[PDB]
C-alpha cells in the first residue's frame, strides 16, 4: 500500500467504496435523545431473526455501534473494542468517554494500513452515546482512513447519494427534533427511501441517559409507518 | 536471457551466468601479482593515479589480517575489504582456541566457504572480487589466489585485473629459466619489473608501486611492507627491464 | 456516396412523445436547436457553441430513440453513413470519398450527420504490425486531419455514437471538437414514470389499472423491454383469447424475461 | 534501451556494473558543493549553501562530529546525518573505552565497511551521498573523499557536486602553492573562496550563503557563519 | 510501479517525491510570524451544514505554550503529534524546564525517516511514509519566535512564513510581497484572512476557518468562533473603507 | 516455473535436470571398485598450465581414520559438503561411541538434499558423490548420491560425462567371471585392474600425475604420492 | 450472387415428423404467422409486430431439423446463408453483402432468413488482437435498428441460432431487437416415445413391440440417438440375412450407446468432499 | 494473488472463487423441527470395494451435545475440529457448565480472515453445517463459510445446487413440522438434486439429534448402514 503520483492510494481509492454497496443506516442527535435505525432482507424465508447477528451491537452499558459493509471485519473491532472499555474502567475507575474509544479505533484502522501485507478493512461504523455523568448527546462517525468525524447525521450503504441530501431538506439546527416520535419519524422518513418493502426489512434500536437502551418490534414500527403511510397520501 | 537475472538459478548449460558477468567487473580493475618465493612469499600491486591531488603513500591497498599473512585484492574496492574484517576475526577466533597461530589452508577453509554462502540466496551480492594471500605456519610456504565462485588453488604465481595476460605468458617465460629455487629479496627485484611491465594496457594514466613480502629467513616470517631504499633500488632497476 | 447520404425519410418517431428525459435533451437543442433559434445570443457574449457532442453506449437503452425524434424534428437535412460501407478493397477510395462528405456539408449551412457505429473504425492505435488492417489506421488520419486542418466550422455539425468507450476511442475526440462526453443508461425508476406514460395511451387496462406495482424494486434492467412487457399482455389474452386488456397476466413478462438474465446476488456478504 | 538490471541492488550488469549505484552516484552532481583542503598543519571546509525563497532560512552544510573532527557534506542531508550521530559513538566509545582519542583515517575505514553492508542485501538503498571528512590527530592534519560506493581516500584538496570543475581546476593550478602554508589561516581560507567564485552561475556570494568551518594542530572544530565572514566577501 | 528504496536514472525519487504532491490535494493551512507573536489558520473543507465542525481538529495544542497545525492528510499526522508529546514532557522531566523548538523539531523529522534506515539502531516501521506535513510555531528563550516546517521527506526549514497544499503556490506570492519586520501581530491575525477569503470556494464565515496566537507572555490560546468574526468586519472595516 | 524448485506443469522440475549437467564443467572420468577387503577409488587430474602445485589439488578427501569420498564437480560445492561431512560424523559418535558407518551417513546427507528440494531460500549443489569405506558389519562397500537423494550401492562403479564408454566395458567383465568383487587379495594388486580397464576400454592413456588414489584400508583411509603411484604403474612392466 | 437465395427445390420435411415438440409451435409461429397472417388484426391494436427471435438448446435436437420443414407450409420464402459463408478474406466484401442481403428481402416482405451459428461473430473485444469480422455484425445490427430496418421489421421477422448461448456480445441484444427466445431442451422419456414410431416404421406383421420399453431405460440429451439406434439395429438384420427385426435386437443396440452412455471416465480426487 | 488487496472497484481476487469453488463439493444438509433435528451428505464416491461401511467422513462431532457436517476440503476442514474441540473442554476447565454454540462459532470464524488479513497466506476451503442445544435459547442451527460470516437458519443446504435445493425445503417445510415428518425431506430434498438418481443407502451419511432419554437428556446419536437402509424402505424408495 503506497503512495500514487496523483496523491492518492491505490487500496484506499478502491476500499472506501466496499462500503457504498452494502447495507444502509443511520443515526440522529435529538433535542435530548439520540437514535439509529439501519437495514434487513426480508423475503429470507426459512430463518428466525432472533440469533443473527444484528448491525446494531453493544459495546458497554451506555454506548452501542453500527456497522456496515463486511460484517467479519466488523466482529473483531468490538472484541477489542469492548476490551478497552471494560478495561478503560478499572485503571482510571471512571467510565469512557465517547471520544476516547473513538479515538482508540480511530487509529486501530491505520495500524491495520501501514504495515507489511495487511489489508485495510471494508468496514465503515459509527457511535452513539451519551458521556456518563452528563447530558449533551455524542456521536461519531469513522472509515478505515482514521479520519473521525461528528456528523449530526451519517449514513452509508445504498442508493445513499440522495439519502445524504434528503436531510437537508429536513433537518433544522435551530428546529432540531423535537420527541422520539418525530426524531424516529426523521429516522424512519429517510430510510424508507432505499427500503422498498415493508417494516420487516430494517432494524433500529435508541438511547437515553443512564443506559436507557430499547429496541422495537417490527410491530412497533408498523404502527408509526402507517401514519405516514396514511400522510403518503394527501 | 530470462534466467540470467538472479543469483541461485542454474541455466540448461548448468550455470549460474551472473558470476561470470562479475568476472568482467574483476577484470575492470587495477593489476596485482604475488610470488611463492623460495621461503615466503611477496606482494605487489598497481595503484593508478586520477590526479596529482591524491596523496602518495597513504592510501594503502594491501591489508593485513593477523601477522603472519598478508592479503590483496583487485577489483571493487569495499567489497574486497569486508571478508578481512571477517578474517580479522575468523583467525583470532582461532587463536583464540589452542594457543597456536593459523595455518593457511586454515584460511582458506574459513573463508573459501565463506562466500559460496554469498552464492546460495537470492538475497545477496556476490562478491565481485578476485583475492590472493599468503604467509608462513610451521609447515614451510603458502599461496593461494582466490575466484568468486569460491574456488582457490595453490600457485607459485598469480595475476588479476588487466594484467593478465602479460603476466601468465611471461611467468612462463619465467619458471623455465629459474626454476631452482627464488629467495625472497630477489623476487623483491623482478616482480616491480611485471607491474612496470604490465602497465602498458593503460599507459594513459599514471601510478605509484606498493610492495610487500614476508619472509622466515629475513622477518622472523612476520608481515612488513616495504618503506625504503630498497624499493627504489628496484624501480630503478625495473626501468631497465622495460629500457 | 451520396445515395446512402440523403436519408430524408424521417420516421413517426415522436420527438416529445418519448418520456426520457430533459436535462441531457435541452443540452442538445442548446447545442443545436436554440442555436438555429435566436444564435445572435451567442453573439452577443460572442460565443462559437460546440461542434457536436458524442453520447456513449449502454446498448438497449436509448442510444437513439431521440435520433430519428430528431430526424422528425430535424427542420433542416440529415445524414447517415457506415463506416463498414464506406470501405473498399482498395487505398484511400473511402478515403478519398470521407472527403467528400464536407463538401456535401458545404451544400448546406442546414448542414448536420449522424454517424453509424464507428466500432470498426478508429478504434484504438495498435501498431497493426500484422498487415493489411493499417488501412482503417490509414484513414482515420484522413479524417481528423481533415476536420481540424483549417476551418471556420461552416456549421460542419456532427453527431457520433457507439456501445463501448473505454474499448475504443483512444486519441481520436478532442475537446471543443467534441466537447460533450455524455451519457445515456438506466434511471432507476424514470423506466417506470415516463414509459408507460407513453404506452397508456393505446391500452385500456380494461378491469383496473395495476400500475400502482407494476413497477420497479430497483430491479436491474433496461427499460427498452417494456415495449415486449407490453406485448405479451396481449399475447396471453390471445393464449386465452381475452379481446381486452388485462392487468393479471401482465405480470408474467417480467417475472419471464426479467427472470432470465440472472445476476450472482451475492450479498449474503455485505451484510 | 530499458535495461531490466536497474532494479534491486545485487544484480550486477553484464559488463560488471551495478547500475543503481551510477545511477545513485549522479545525484551529488544535482547536489551542491562543498570544497575542503589542507596544509601541512591546518585544514579547511567549505559550502555554499542552498536557499529556498526570499523568505527562508538556509539548508546546512556543516556538522561537528567532536572536538577534533568535523565534515561536510553534498546532496542528502537525512541519509547523511545518521551517519554523523552514527560515528559519535564510534568516537565517544574510543574516548570511554581508551580514551586514547580517535585516529581519523580508520572512521573511513568503518565508514567504507558501513555502506558495503547495505548494498548487498534485499531491501536498503546505500547512504547516497559524497561528504568530506576534516581533523586532527598525532599524524598531523588530513582530508577526505567520500563517495557512497565504499571509496575514500587521503587528498590534499578537493571538490564536490555541480559546477564544481570551475574549482577543481585551481587546485591543479595551485597545488605547488598552499601545501607550504602553516599558522596563517586567514588567507589559506580565501583560496577556496576565490577558486570557487569559478562556479558562481551568477549567484554573487554573500554574509550568509556562505559557512566555513576549520580545524588546526591547535584549534579545537569552529564555525564561522551567520555574520563573521564579511572578514572574506 | 517504482518501489521505496529504488533510485532511478536521475535519482530523483519516485514515491517521496509523490508523496510530495499528496500534501497539494488537501487543506489550506497557515501560520505567520511577528516579533511579538505568531499565528495560525485554517480552511475547514467543511462539506455539509449539519456537521459541527467543532469535532474537526486541524489544530492541536502540545503545551501550555506550543502549538502545530496539520495539513495534507489530515489523519495520519494525528499519530505523530503524540510523538512530539512524549518528547516534549520527557525533556520535561530530566531537565525540569521547557526545551528548545530545535531539540524536539529534529526528532518529528527523524521520525518519517525511518522507512529504512532511521537513526543509529532504527528497525524499520513505516511500511510507507508519512504522507502529510505541517508547521511549528512556539517560542524559546534562545533565538526567537522560530517558526518551524516539517515534510515527510525527513527534512525542516525555518522560516518568517508561508503556506502550504491547495493555494501554496499562488498565495505565497501575497505573503511573499507583504511581510517585513516591523508589523503588529493582529495585522497578522488579519491579513490571512485577506488571503484566505482568496482561495476559498464560498464566501468566507465563522466556521469555515478558525485561528490561534501564540505568546511568550501567556502561551497558547485558541480563539473562538466569533471573536474571529468581529476582526472581519474589522477587515470590512477596510473592505468596505478602501 | 523455469527459476524455481515448485512442480513442474508436467511434474519434473527444471531447477534439477540443471543441476545433474552443472556437474560435467570439466570433462573428468573417475571410478569406483570393491577390493577383497579393501577397495579403490581414481578419477582424471587435469593440469592445462604450468604454474600450480598440484600438491595441493585434489578431489578426494579424507574424513576419518576410515573412510573417504570423491567429487566430480565444482570444488567450492563440494567443500560445503565436504565440511558437514566432518561435523557429521563426530555428532554420531559423541551420541554413541563409534565411528560414523557410509550406509547411515549416505541416508543422513541423502535427507539433507530433499530439504533443499523442499524449499527455496536455498540453492542446491551441483555435484554427486561415491562414498568408499570398510564396515566392520557390512564389509568394503560404497554409496553414491545424486542432489535429489536417490542414493544407492554399487559393486562397482564410475561417473563423469563418459560413463558409456566405460560402464559398458564393466558389465562385460562379471559376464565373464561372474562375481560381485574382485578375486584378489591385496589392495596393491588390484588398482591395476582399474588403471588397466580405462585406458582399454575406451580411456587415452596417462602419465604419473594423471591420476590420483584414494583407499580405504582396514581401520586406514589415505591418497597416494607420485612414486607410490609410479611404482603402481609400473606393474604393467608385466603386462 | 443468389445462391444463397431461397430455392425452387424446397426440402421435403415437416413438422409432424418431429414427435415430442407439441407446445413450441404455438410459442413461435404467431409471431411469425399470426400479424403476418392478419396485419390488420395485430393493427387493431398494432403493438410491434417484433423482430425476430432466438432458439437456444443442445446438440442432439434438431434445431437444424426444425428449421428445414418450417421452410414448407410457409406462404413466404426461406433463404440460407450456408452460415459463415458471407466473409471473406478481405475487408470490403463483408458490409457490401450485407447492404445486398436486407434489400434482397425488402422486395419480399412475406420472406424471412435462417442462422444456425453465431458463435462465430460472439463477444467482440479489441485491442489490437480481433478482426474484421466485429465490422459487420456492426452494420447488419446497424440495418436491423436504424432507419430503414423497421421497415423490414415492417416486412420482416427474421430467427438467429446457435448451440452455445452466453459466449457471445450482449451489446447485440436490447431486447425489442430480439423480443423473445427460447429453449429447446433435450426431451423426456414418454416425449422420446413417440419418436421411435417415426423412423422404424419397418417391422413386418411383427408382435411383441414395447416402443415404450426403449425410453423406459434412457437417460441421454439427444432425440436424434433415437435414430442412432434405430439405424444400426437393422444393420444387425442386414447382416445376418434377415429383413425382419425384433425387440432384443434393436435393445443391444443401444450397446454402441454402452460407450456413449459409459464413455465419461471419472476422477478419483477426493481433494475436497 | 495478494490476498489481502482489494479489486479495483472493491471486491477480492481469491475469496470469490473459494466459496464458488465448494460448489464442486457434496452435499450437507440441516434441518430443524420443534422436536428434533436431522442431517444428511452424499459421500462424492460410493464405489463399493472400499470401506464405504465404517467412512465416517461428511459427519463428525464435537462433544456430547453438537453434531456438524462438512464442506471442502479433506484435511484444511480436517484440523479446525481438532482446534475447535479444545476450545469446547477448554470453556469447562475454566466454568464446568456446558458450552453454548453461540460463542462457539463467534469465537473461532474469526481466525478464518486472520489468513485473509495478512501471513500472505489462502483463507480455509472449507464450510460447514453446525447443530446443538443450550438451555437458554433451545434448539439451533447454524452455518459458515471461508469468509467467518454466520447466519442461523431453520433448514439449509450447501454444495451442488443448493440454491437449487433450498427451494425445495421452500414449500414444504413446516413450523411444527415433527422429526419423522421431516426427516423424509432430507433424502427427498437429496433424491432430487442427485446425479446418480440410482441411489445406495451405502453412498450418503447421516445423523440425529433428539431429547430421547427422560430426565432431560439427550441423545448424540449416529446411524449405522442397515438402520438407515431400512429406513430408506420407509418413505417408500424399491
Ligand atoms: N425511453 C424509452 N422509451 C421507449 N423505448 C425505449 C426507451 N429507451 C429505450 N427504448 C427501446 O430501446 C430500443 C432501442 O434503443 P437504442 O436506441 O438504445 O438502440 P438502437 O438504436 O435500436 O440500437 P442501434 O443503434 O445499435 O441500432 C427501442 O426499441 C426502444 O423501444
Ligand atoms: N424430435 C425430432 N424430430 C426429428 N428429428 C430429430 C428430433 N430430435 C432429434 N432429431 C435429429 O437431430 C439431428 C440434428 O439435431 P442436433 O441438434 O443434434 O444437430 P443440429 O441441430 O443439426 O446442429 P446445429 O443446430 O448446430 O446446426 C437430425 O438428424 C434430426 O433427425
Amino acid at each position: 500500500s503506497i503512495f500514487s503520483p496523483d496523491g492518492h492510494i491505490f487500496q484506499v481509492e478502491y476500499a472506501l467504496e466496499a462500503v457504498k454497496r452494502g447495507t444502509c443506516a443511520v443515526g440522529v442527535k435529538g433535542k435530548n435523545c439520540v437514535v439509529l435505525g439501519c437495514e434487513r432482507r426480508s423475503t429470507l424465508k426459512l430463518q428466525d431473526t432472533r440469533i443473527t447477528p444484528s448491525k446494531v451491537s453493544k459495546i458497554d452499558s451506555h454506548v452501542v455501534l453500527s456497522f456496515s459493509g463486511l460484517n467479519a471485519d466488523s466482529r473483531i473491532l468490538i472484541e477489542k473494542a469492548r476490551v478497552e472499555a471494560q478495561s478503560h474502567r478499572l485503571t482510571l475507575e471512571d467510565p469512557v468517554t465517547v471520544e476516547y474509544l473513538t479515538r482508540y479505533v480511530a487509529g486501530v484502522q491505520q495500524r491495520y494500513t501501514q504495515s507489511g501485507g495487511v489489508r485495510p478493512f471494508g468496514v465503515s461504523t459509527l457511535i452513539a452515546g451519551f458521556d456518563p455523568r452528563d447530558d449533551e448527546p455524542k456521536l461519531y462517525q469513522t472509515e478505515p482512513s482514521g479520519i473521525y468525524s461528528s456528523w449530526s447525521a451519517q449514513t452509508i450503504g445504498r442508493n445513499s447519494k440522495t439519502v445524504r441530501e434528503f436531510l437537508e431538506k429536513n433537518y433544522d439546527r435551530k428546529e432540531p427534533p423535537a420527541t422520539v416520535e418525530e426524531c424516529v419519524k426523521l429516522t424512519v422518513r429517510s430510510l424508507l427511501e432505499v427500503v422498498q418493502t415493508g417494516a420487516k426489512n430494517i432494524e433500529i434500536t435508541v438511547v437515553k441517559p443512564d443506559s436507557d437502551i430499547v429496541a422495537l418490534s417490527s410491530e412497533e414500527i408498523n404502527q408509526y409507518v402507517t401514519q405516514i403511510e396514511q400522510e403518503k397520501q394527501e | 536471457t530470462g534466467y540470467d537475472l538472479s543469483n541461485s538459478v542454474f541455466s540448461p548449460d548448468g550455470r549460474n551466468f551472473q558470476v561470470e558477468y562479475a568476472v568482467k567487473a574483476v577484470e575492470n580493475g587495477t593489476t596485482s601479482i604475488g610470488i611463492k618465493c623460495n621461503d615466503g612469499v611477496v606482494f605487489a600491486v598497481e595503484k593508478l593515479i586520477t590526479s596529482k591531488l591524491l596523496v602518495p603513500q597513504k592510501n594503502v591497498k594491501i591489508q593485513v589480517v593477523d601477522r603472519h599473512i598478508g592479503c590483496v585484492y583487485s577489483g571493487l574496492i569495499p567489497d574486497g575489504r569486508h571478508l578481512v574484517n571477517r578474517g580479522r576475526e575468523e583467525a583470532a577466533s582461532f587463536k583464540k582456541l589452542y594457543k597456536t597461530p593459523i595455518p593457511i589452508p586454515a584460511f582458506a577453509d574459513r573463508l573459501g566457504q565463506y562466500v559460496q554462502a554469498h552464492t546460495l540466496y537470492n538475497s545477496v551480492r556476490p562478491f565481485g572480487v578476485s583475492t590472493i594471500f599468503g604467509g608462513v605456519d610451521k609447515n614451510g610456504a603458502h599461496l593461494y589466489m582466490l575466484e568468486p565462485s569460491g574456488s582457490y588453488w595453490g600457485y607459485k604465481g598469480a595475476a588479476t585485473g588487466k594484467g593478465r595476460q602479460s603476466a601468465k605468458a611471461e611467468l612462463e617465460k619465467l619458471v623455465d629459466h629459474h626454476p631452482e629455487g627464488l629467495s625472497a629479496r630477489e623476487a623483491v627485484k623482478q616482480a616491480a619489473k611485471i607491474i612496470y611491465l604490465a602497465h602498458e594496457d593503460n599507459k594513459e594514466k599514471d601510478f605509484e608501486l606498493e610492495i610487500s613480502w614476508c619472509s622466515l629467513s629475513e622477518t622472523n616470517g612476520l608481515h612488513k611492507f616495504v618503506k625504503g631504499d630498497l624499493l627504489q633500488e628496484a624501480i630503478d632497476f625495473a626501468q631497465k627491464e622495460i629500457n | 456516396m451520396v445515395s446512402v447520404m440523403k436519408m430524408d425519410k424521417s420516421p413517426t418517431e415522436s420527438y416529445s412523445d418519448i418520456g426520457g428525459l430533459e436535462s441531457q435533451i435541452q443540452e442538445i437543442k442548446e447545442s443545436v436547436e436554440l442555436p438555429l433559434t435566436h444564435p445572435e445570443l451567442y453573439e452577443e457574449m460572442g460565443i462559437k457553441p460546440p461542434k457536436g457532442v458524442i453520447l456513449y453506449g449502454a446498448p438497449g437503452t436509448g442510444k437513439t430513440l431521440l435520433a430519428k425524434a430528431v430526424a422528425n424534428q430535424t427542420s433542416a437535412t440529415f445524414l447517415r453513413i457506415v463506416g463498414s460501407e464506406l470501405i473498399q478493397k482498395y487505398l484511400g477510395d473511402g478515403p478519398r470519398l470521407c472527403r467528400q462528405i464536407f463538401k456535401v456539408a458545404g451544400e448546406n449551412a442546414p448542414s448536420i450527420v449522424f454517424i453509424d457505429e464507428i466500432d470498426a473504425i478508429g478504434t484504438k492505435r495498435y501498431d497493426s504490425n500484422s498487415g493489411g488492417e493499417r488501412e482503417i489506421q490509414r484513414t482515420m488520419l484522413e479524417l481528423l486531419n481533415q476536420l481540424d486542418g483549417f476551418d471556420d466550422r461552416g456549421d460542419v455539425k456532427v453527431i457520433m455514437a457507439t456501445n463501448k468507450i473505454e474499448t475504443l476511442d483512444p486519441a481520436l475526440i478532442r475537446p471543443g471538437r467534441i466537447d460533450r462526453k455524455i451519457l445515456f443508461e438506466n434511471p432507476d425508476l424514470s423506466t417506470k414514470k415516463k414509459i408507460l406514460g407513453i404506452h397508456t395511451s393505446k391500452m385500456n387496462l380494461s378491469e383496473d389499472v395495476n400500475l400502482e406495482t407494476l413497477v420497479t424494486t430497483k430491479d436491474d434492467l433496461s427499460g427498452a423491454d417494456i415495449q415486449a412487457m407490453c406485448t405479451e399482455a396481449g399475447l396471453l389474452a390471445l393464449r386465452e383469447r381475452r379481446m381486452q386488456v388485462t392487468a393479471e397476466d401482465f405480470k408474467q413478462a417480467k417475472e419471464r424475461v426479467m427472470k432470465n438474465k440472472v445476476e450472482e446476488n451475492l450479498e449474503g456478504l455485505y451484510l | 534501451f530499458r535495461n531490466n538490471y536497474d532494479g534491486d541492488t545485487v544484480t550486477f550488469s553484464p559488463t560488471g556494473r551495478l547500475f543503481q549505484v551510477e545511477y545513485a552516484l549522479e545525484a551529488i552532481k544535482q547536489g551542491s558543493v562543498t570544497v575542503g583542503l589542507r596544509s601541512n598543519t591546518h585544514a579547511v571546509l567549505v559550502a555554499l549553501k542552498r536557499n529556498a525563497d526570499e523568505l527562508s532560512s538556509y539548508q546546512k552544510k556543516i556538522i561537528k562530529c567532536d572536538e577534533h573532527m568535523g565534515l561536510s557534506l553534498a546532496g542528502l542531508a537525512p541519509d547523511a546525518r545518521v551517519l554523523s550521530n552514527y560515528l559519535r559513538q564510534q568516537c565517544n566509545y574510543s574516548s570511554l573505552v581508551f580514551n586514547r582519542k580517535l585516529a581519523v583515517e580508520r572512521a573511513g575505514h568503518l565508514l567504507c565497511d558501513k555502506a558495503q553492508k547495505n548494498t548487498q542485501s534485499y531491501g536498503g538503498r546505500p547512504y547516497g551521498v559524497g561528504l568530506l571528512i576534516i581533523g586532527y590527530d598525532k599524524s598531523g592534519a588530513h582530508l577526505l573523499e567520500f563517495q557512497p560506493s565504499g571509496n575514500v581516500t587521503e587528498l590534499y584538496g578537493t571538490a564536490i557536486g555541480a559546477r564544481s570543475q570551475g574549482a577543481k581546476t585551481y587546485l591543479e593550478r595551485t597545488l605547488d602553492t598552499f601545501i607550504k602554508i602553516d599558522g596563517n589561516p586567514d588567507e589559506l581560507i580565501k583560496a577556496g573562496v576565490e577558486a570557487i567564485s569559478q562556479s558562481l552561475r551568477d549567484e554573487s556570494l554573500t554574509v550568509d550563503n556562505l559557512s566555513i568551518a576549520i580545524v588546526g594542530k591547535d584549534t579545537p572544530f569552529t564555525i564561522y557563519d551567520g555574520e563573521a565572514v564579511a572578514k572574506y566577501i | 510501479d517504482r518501489g521505496v528504496s529504488t533510485f532511478s536514472p536521475e535519482g530523483r525519487l519516485f514515491q517521496v517525491e509523490y508523496s510530495l504532491e499528496a500534501i497539494k490535494l488537501g487543506s489550506t493551512a497557515i501560520g505567520i510570524a511577528t516579533k511579538e507573536g505568531v499565528v495560525l489558520g485554517v480552511e475547514k473543507r467543511a462539506t455539509s451544514p449539519l456537521l459541527e465542525s467543532d469535532s474537526i481538529e486541524k489544530i492541536v495544542e502540545i503545551d501550555r505554550h506550543i502549538g502545530c497545525a496539520m495539513s495534507g492528510l489530515t489523519a495520519d499526522a494525528r499519530s505523530m503529534i503524540e510523538h512530539a508529546r512524549t518528547a516534549a514532557v520527557t525533556h520535561n522531566l530530566y531537565y525540569d524546564e521547557d526545551i528548545n523548538v530545535e531539540s524536539l523539531t529534529q526528532s518529528v523529522c527523524d521520525l518519517a525517516l525511518r522507512f529504512g534506515e532511521g537513526a543509529s539502531g532504527e528497525e524499520r516501521l513505516m511500511s510507507r511514509p508519512f504522507g502529510v506535513a505541517l508547521l511549528i510555531a512556539g517560542h524559546d528563550a534562545d533565538d526567537g519566535y522560530q517558526l518551524f516546517h516539517a515534510e515527510p521527506s525527513g527534512t525542516f526549514y525555518r522560516y518568517n512564513a508561508k503556506a502550504i497544499g491547495s493555494g501554496s503556490e499562488g498565495a505565497q506570492a501575497e505573503l511573499l510581497n507583504e511581510w517585513h519586520s516591523s508589523l503588529t501581530l493582529k495585522e497578522a491575525e488579519l491579513l490571512v484572512l485577506k488571503i484566505l477569503k482568496q482561495v476559498m470556494e464560498e464566501k468566507l464565515d465563522e466556521n469555515n476557518a478558525q485561528l490561534s496566537c501564540i505568546t511568550k507572555q501567556d502561551g497558547f490560546k485558541i480563539y473562538d468562533n466569533e471573536k474571529t468574526a468581529e476582526l472581519i468586519k474589522e477587515l470590512k472595516e477596510k473592505e468596505a473603507a478602501e | 516455473d523455469r527459476h524455481i524448485t515448485i512442480f513442474s506443469p508436467e511434474g519434473r522440475l527444471y531447477q534439477v535436470e540443471y543441476a545433474f549437467k552443472a556437474t560435467n564443467q570439466t570433462n573428468i572420468n573417475s571410478l569406483a571398485v570393491r577390493g577383497k577387503d579393501c577397495t579403490v577409488v581414481i578419477s582424471q587430474k587435469k593440469v592445462p598450465d604450468k604454474l600450480l602445485d598440484p600438491t595441493t589439488v585434489s578431489y578426494i578427501f579424507c574424513i576419518s581414520r576410515t573412510i573417504g569420498m570423491v567429487v566430480n564437480g565444482p570444488i567450492p560445492d563440494a567443500r560445503n559438503a565436504a565440511l558437514r561431512a566432518k561435523a557429521e560424523a563426530a555428532e554420531f559418535r559423541y551420541k554413541y561411541g563409534y565411528d560414523m558407518p557410509c550406509d547411515v551417513l549416505a541416508k543422513r546427507m541423502a535427507n539433507l538434499s530433499q530439504i533443499y528440494t523442499q524449499r527455496a531460500y536455498m540453492r542446491p549443489l551441483g555435484v554427486i558423490l561415491t562414498f568408499v569405506s570398510v564396515d566392520e558389519e557390512l564389509g568394503p562397500s560404497i554409496y553414491k548420491t545424486d542432489p535429489a537423494g536417490y542414493y544407492v550401492g554399487y559393486k562397482a562403479t564410475a561417473t563423469g560425462p563418459k560413463q558409456q564408454e566405460i560402464t559398458t566395458n564393466l558389465e562385460n567383465h562379471f559376464k565373464k567371471s561372474k562375481i560381485d568383487h574382485i578375486n584378489e587379495e591385496s589392495w596393491e594388486k588390484v588398482v591395476e585392474f582399474a588403471i588397466t580397464h580405462m585406458i582399454d576400454a575406451l580411456g587415452t592413456e596417462f602419465s604419473k600425475n594423471d591420476l590420483e588414489v584414494g583407499v580405504a584400508t582396514k581401520d586406514k583411509f589415505f591418497t597416494l604420492s607420485a612414486e607410490n603411484i609410479e611404482e603402481r604403474l609400473v606393474a604393467i612392466a608385466e603386462q | 450472387l443468389v445462391s444463397l437465395m431461397m430455392v425452387e427445390k424446397v426440402p421435403d420435411s415437416t413438422y409432424d415428423m418431429v414427435g415430442g415438440l407439441t407446445k413450441q409451435i404455438k410459442e413461435i409461429k404467431e409471431v411469425i404467422e399470426l400479424p403476418v397472417k392478419h396485419p390488420e388484426l395485430f393493427e387493431s391494436l398494432g403493438i410491434a409486430q417484433p423482430k425476430g427471435v432466438i432458439l437456444y438448446g443442445p446438440p442432439g435436437t434438431g434445431k437444424t431439423l426444425l428449421a428445414r420443414a418450417v421452410a414448407h407450409h410457409t406462404d413466404c420464402k426461406f433463404i440460407r446463408v450456408s452460415g459463415a459463408e458471407l466473409v471473406q478474406k478481405y475487408i470490403g466484401e463483408g458490409s457490401r453483402m450485407v447492404r445486398e442481403l436486407f434489400v434482397m428481402a425488402r422486395e419480399h416482405a412475406p420472406s424471412i432468413i435462417f442462422m444456425d451459428e453465431i458463435d462465430s461473430i460472439g463477444s467482440t473485444r479489441v485491442e489490437g488482437s480481433g478482426g474484421g469480422d466485429s465490422e459487420v455484425q456492426r452494420t447488419m445490427l446497424e440495418l436491423l435498428n436504424q432507419l430503414d430496418g423497421f421497415e423490414t421489421s415492417k416486412n420482416i421477422k427474421i430467427i438467429m441460432a446457435t448451440n452455445r448461448l452466453d459466449i457471445l456480445d450482449p451489446a447485440l441484444l436490447r431486447p425489442g431487437r430480439i423480443d423473445r427466445k427460447i429453449e429447446f431442451p433435450p426431451p423426456s422419456v414418454a416425449a422420446r416415445a413417440e419418436i421411435l414410431r417415426i423412423h422404424s416404421r419397418k417391422m413386418n406383421l411383427t408382435r411383441g413391440i414395447n416402443l415404450r420399453k426403449v425410453a423406459e431405460k434412457m437417460n441421454g440429451c439427444s432425440g436424434a440417438d433415437v435414430k442412432g439406434v434405430c439405424t444400426e439395429a437393422g444393420m444387425y438384420a442386414l447382416r445376418e440375412r434377415r429383413i425382419h427385426v425384433t425387440q432384443e435386437d434393436f435393445e443391444l443396440a443401444v450397446g454402441k450407446v454402452m460407450n456413449k452412455n459409459q464413455e465419461t471416465a471419472i476422477s478419483v480426487a477426493k481433494l475436497f468432499k | 494473488s495478494r490476498t489481502t488487496i482489494f479489486s479495483p472497484e472493491g471486491r477480492l481476487y481469491q475469496v470469490e472463487y473459494a466459496l464458488e469453488s465448494i460448489s464442486h463439493a457434496g452435499t450437507a444438509i440441516g434441518i430443524m423441527a420443534s422436536d428434533g433435528i436431522v442431517l444428511a451428505a452424499e459421500r462424492k464416491v460410493t464405489s463399493t470395494l472400499l470401506e464405504q461401511d465404517t467412512s465416517t467422513e461428511k459427519l463428525y462431532k464435537l462433544n456430547d451435545k453438537i453434531a456438524v457436517a462438512v464442506a471442502g476440503l479433506t484435511a484444511d476442514a480436517e484440523i479446525l475440529i481438532n482446534t475447535a474441540r479444545i476450545h469446547a473442554q477448554n470453556y469447562l476447565k475454566t466454568y464446568n457448565e456446558d458450552i453454548p454454540v453461540e460463542i462457539l462459532v463467534r469465537r473461532l470464524s474469526d481466525i478464518k480472515q486472520g489468513y485473509t488479513q495478512h501471513g500472505g497466506l489462502r483463507p480455509f476451503g472449507v464450510s460447514f453445517i453446525y447443530a446443538g442445544y443450550d438451555d437458554r435459547y433451545g434448539y439451533q442451527l447454524y452455518t459458515s463459510n471461508p469468509s467467518g460470516n454466520y447466519t442461523g437458519w431453520k433448514a439449509i443446504s450447501v454444495g451442488a445446487n443448493t440454491s437449487a435445493a433450498q427451494t425445495l425445503l421452500q414449500m414444504d417445510y413446516k413450523d411444527d413440522m415433527k422429526v419423522d415428518d421431516a426427516i423424509e425431506l432430507a433424502l427427498k430434498t437429496l433424491s432430487k438434486t442427485t446425479d446418480s438418481s440410482a441411489l445406495t443407502y451405502d453412498r450418503l451419511e447421516f445423523a440425529t439429534i433428539r431429547k430421547g432419554a427422560n430426565d432431560g437428556e439427550v441423545y448424540q446419536k449416529i446411524f449405522k448402514p442397515q438402520e438407515i437402509k431400512d429406513i430408506l424402505v420407509k418413505t417408500g424408495i424399491t
